[PDB]
RNA sequence: UUUACUUAUUCCGUUAAGUUGAGACUCAUGCUCUGCAUGUGUUUUGGUU
RNA sequence: UAACUUCGGGAAAAGGAUUGGCUCUGAGGGCUGGAACAGCUAACUCAGAACUGGAGCGGACAAGGGGAAUCCGACUGUUUAAUUAAAACAAAGC
RNA sequence: UUAGCCGGUCCUAAGCGACAGCUUAACUGCGUAUACAGUACCUCGUUUCGCGAAAGGGAAUCGGGUUAAUAUUCCCGAGCCAGGACGUGGAUACUGUACGGUAACGUAAGUGAACUCCUCGACGCAGGCAGGUGCUCCGGGAAGCGUUGUCUUUGCUUUUUAACAGCCACCCUGGAAUCAGUUUAGCUGGAGAUAGGGUUAGCUGGCUGGUAGAGCACCUUGGAAGGUGUCCGGUGCGCUCCUGACUGCCCUUGAAAAGAGGAGGGAAAGUUGUUAUUUACACCCCUGGCCGUACCA
């Protein structure tokens, strides 16, 4: 349901304990890109317009956190 | 245009009745539908919401009155003889 | 002469402190900002709670405990009142430099509770007069 | 055989008053100690239609002298009467239109409305719409009072009974004719259903004691006594004079 | 063409059943149920609307904050503001009348 | 045969709140400081109690 | 477009003429840059003319017969479920 | 024949059973009369219990999938509500409950007992007018399909986005006649109009999240695996239901109660730390009984 627009919130609701998994989307028109974090009450949800910066990103989440789902 | 030679706003009731009857009604239809001036703000705004109600439209108070008109005439003679009797009273 | 002047007691009709009785200060017309005649109102948000004489004398010093306000209101807003403060407290002194700028107005309430405190208990007017009938207008609450 | 249309009225059921939208019974404020060595000021703070009536409500927002609770009184209105006026009810209130004085400090020649018949009655005389109780003279000492009622009539009454100084509001709702069948049907539906009422000549001889023959007449006099039962008592009861007047 | 059924209990045109056509990611077309259109709270004396303060119905003004329910002043939750201003300048006045006559009275 | 009483009996009203007979609190028409009283006191505004 | 009339009606009174197809013409808006001009552009609605046909054309469907008088009831409304809808009941007014 | 969210269940309407008693040999009939919070100590106290709506009032749910027969009930996903709550991290106060704006009112939070008043619940019919949902319609783009003796840049089908969640009348300045503003219609204005600048209400409006992974339309290899595409605009006294403000009509003026909230009031607590207000400040945690649910109509 909720988005977060900036890189400090998304950092947070990653480390939260009780956040289960990302499924993270990618879709080509160009590579836009979704992150979502489903958590407790809220699936959170973090969009990306640069595939550079998404590459970055995906070594700063964390290992010990458990799933990640990709369409393709 | 005047568009009715006297039936006024009682063309309406059409063509039955009888003309006597309507005639009884178109004088004091024309009462009821009138607008009165205002005890209280002065503004000619006032429109009988029910029989023995009038609400000032610009002012948003409401009334008591006649039927058919704001003031009753008999009730204006006692509005006349209660301020004398008071008077005399002391 | 303006019936508002530095050291007159108003009432406040509108915005949130509504009712509330205060000194006016200082008097405007205009600046840059603002189009219209304002004046520094300082008055009494929440006014001393009633009290008896067999309450102990802690909660006396409590109750009469004030919590003023500063505001800039429009001169339409506040209304006049007959009473009028300037020979008791001086308004002159009660920080003329400090305003909005550098939001020292929180400075500004603790010279208030110091100056009103003072003035509601040991209320006496200097020299003559006994009670003075002003100051005792600013205590009651303006019940509705 | 058979129970005439009159007699089944009593029996309640399908005649009695349809009283659902109807607000509140109207009254005068209860008899205090306040009304009777003093005054007590009201507030006018509505004016109603009440449905199956001719005049109007105000609803009256008196202070309790005992709890801090507000009460609320019905009235009937007199007319002249706004929503913001203050009524003052009590003995030692002023003889103005609104005021509920007691009988023996108006004086005489003054038009009252919605009277106590006794002391403390609430309010039972000249109710409806136009009408009025004009008062005519008091006793020596103050105690019983003689009032003129909107019949003709002249009624002994007690000095500490009270009503409203002026006229009830909806004056002159006759004047008009009803044109319609329509507009009758809608006046009695919020009264009880009285209403269209058939002519006992057109009944059959069961139904009715006029009704029967080969022709729509009567056949004995329509004038009958005081004595007569019930289901005799039909047409021009107990009459002392019969045509036109005069 | 598309012609669409009722889908809560009750099958009739009250006022509680009143309905909205939507389309959905199906592409069909189905009811929905929003309900009665909520009166704004008009407050007295002068029964105008309030301002600051929104249309709900009036179990779901249990879900909003306090903050939301009123406008901060006195009377706020339920006065017309302009209102307000006829009790302080009654209570000003109609205590400075009775004080002015209280005085005149030591004689 | 007429008209006094009130407790039988009857009817109405109240959220069973101020009844009966004495008394003073204020000013007030005003006389004598304190007197019998005749007397009233919230009525100026859609506040508050 | 009449008698009559409670002046509201009668009245679609009565009595006449036209209508298809095809090809055109005229009138009726909106939005942009500052004497009114310059650009871009969107409705189904009226009026008129020419031509053409086995004189047809509201081409099927749909859709008042009219007028002159008398009796009763004023009018709308109601009624004997399964032989009677009326001139009977009701009705406003008195 | 699978439910916290669809209904019953709860509330009261017309009315109906019983209490106190009152009638009658009882059967019955009437029934609003009555002594019905801070172990111990006070101070308040007027209504009597219940039945009565599967179309009135009312806590909360939507998308796709699924079976021989059930689905807002199963599954996958996304939420919401009632009751009760731990924990970490933020606000506020600590001689006493936050601030800002001239105001209308505002923001991540922003104590409020007794008692009282108010709002919502809560309400007619007709008329046109404006705006919106869905439907119907016209044109371009991309797929597949149809017709083809003749013509036809052609005719037809698909091109969808849920509840839920975030963001996009009134005040100030001012002072009106040569009256001005304004609707289709009238109305509005020194009890402050036009105008300039604000505040607020809103719908079934716009954008993003939900959300393409789904649904839909096609194509190619197996003998069920893998792909592309799902785009961009108009039009109206149109038809549907809804909202909004108006105008008119009445000897017709168009329910109640449960329940939710506001305000006036200031009772209580709190002394710079295990404190105490926040149980809807944000996130986190726990539980949701009973009966109907097939099918015809």
């Amino acid at each position: 349901a909720k988005e977060i627009r900036d890189l400090r919130k998304f950092l947070l609701t990653a480390r939260r304990p009780d956040a289960k998994r990302v499924t993270i989307v990618r879709q080509h028109k160009s590579t836009v890109t979704k992150f979502k974090i489903r958590c407790s009450r809220y699936l959170y949800t973090f969009v990306v317009e640069d595939r550079e910066k998404a590459q970055k990103l995906e070594g700063s989440l964390p290992p010990s956190l458990e799933k990640v789902s990709i369409p393709g | 245009a005047k568009r009715t030679k006297k039936v006024g706003v009682v063309g309406k009731y059409g063509t039955r009745y009888g003309a006597s009857l309507r005639k009884q009604v178109k004088k004091i239809e024309l009462q009821q539908h009138a607008k009165y001036s205002c005890p209280f703000c002065g503004k000619m705004a006032t429109k009988r919401q029910a029989v023995g109600i009038w609400k000032c439209r610009g002012c948003s108070k409401v009334m008591t009155g006649g039927a058919w008109t704001l003031q009753t005439a008999a009730a204006a003679t006692v509005r006349s003889t209660v301020a004398r009797l008071r008077k005399q009273a002391g | 002469v303006k019936l508002l002047k530095s050291g007159r007691v108003v009432v406040v009709l509108n915005g949130r402190h509504a009712g509330k009785k205060g000194v006016v200060v200082n008097t405007w017309e205009g600046s840059k900002e603002r189009q219209f005649a304002f004046c520094l109102v300082a008055g009494i948000e929440k006014a001393p709670l009633k009290v008896h004489k067999k309450m102990p004398a802690k909660k006396i010093e409590k109750r009469m405990r004030v919590k003023p306000f500063l505001k800039y209101i429009n001169v339409n807003h506040l209304m006049p009142t007959r009473y009028t403060v300037s020979s008791d407290m001086d308004v002159k002194t009660m920080p003329e430099d400090a305003m909005r700028t550098v939001d020292d107005r929180k400075a500004a309430k603790k010279g208030l509770k110091k100056i009103f405190y003072e003035k509601f208990t040991n209320p006496v007017n200097e020299k003559v007069g006994k009670v003075s009938k002003d100051l005792l207008f600013l205590r009651k609450k303006l019940r509705f | 055989g058979r129970v005439i249309r009159a007699q089944r009225k009593g029996r309640g059921s399908v005649f009695r008053a349809h009283t659902h939208k109807r607000k509140g019974e109207a009254k005068l404020r209860p008899l205090d100690f306040a009304e009777r060595r003093g005054y007590i000021k009201g507030l006018v703070k509505d004016i109603l239609h009440d449905p199956g009536r001719g005049a109007p409500l105000a609803e009256v927002s008196f202070r309790d002298a005992y709890r801090y609770k507000l009460n609320k009184q019905r009235m009937v209105a007199v007319e002249g009467m706004y929503t913001g006026q203050f009524i003052y009810c009590g003995k030692n209130a002023a003889l103005t239109i609104g005021n509920i004085l007691p009988l023996n400090k108006m004086p005489e020649g003054t038009v009252v409305s919605n009277v106590e018949e006794k002391a403390g009655d609430r309010g039972t005389l000249a109710r409806t719409s136009g009408t009025y109780a004009t008062i005519v003279g008091h006793s020596d000492d103050g105690s019983k009072t003689r009032i003129r009622l909107p019949s003709g009539a002249r009624k002994t009454v007690s000095g500490y009974s009270r009503g409203m100084v002026g006229i009830v509001a909806g004056g002159g709702r006759i004047d008009k004719p009803m044109l319609k069948a329509g507009n009758a049907y809608h006046k009695y539906k919020v009264k009880r259903n009285c209403w269209p009422k058939v002519r006992g000549v057109a009944m059959n001889p069961v139904e009715h004691p006029h009704g029967g023959g080969n022709h729509q007449h009567i056949g004995h006099p329509s004038t009958v006594s005081r004595m007569a039962a019930p289901g005799q008592k039909v047409g021009l009861i107990a009459a002392r004079r019969t045509g036109l007047l005069r | 063409a598309p012609r669409l059924v009722y889908r809560r209990h009750n099958h009739y045109a009250t006022g509680s059943n009143r309905v909205r056509r939507v389309r959905t990611p199906g592409a069909k077309v189905v009811f929905h149920n929003v309900g009665k259109q909520p009166s704004r709270p008009k407050c007295g004396n002068c029964h105008r609307a309030l301002p600051g303060i929104p249309a709900v119905a009036p179990h779901r003004l249990r879900l909003l904050k306090k903050r939301e329910r009123t406008v901060h002043r006195a009377y706020g939750g339920s006065r017309c503001h302009a209102c307000v201003r006829e009790r302080i300048v009654r209570a000003f006045l109609v205590e400075e009348q009775k004080c002015v006559k209280q005085v005149l009275q030591v004689k």
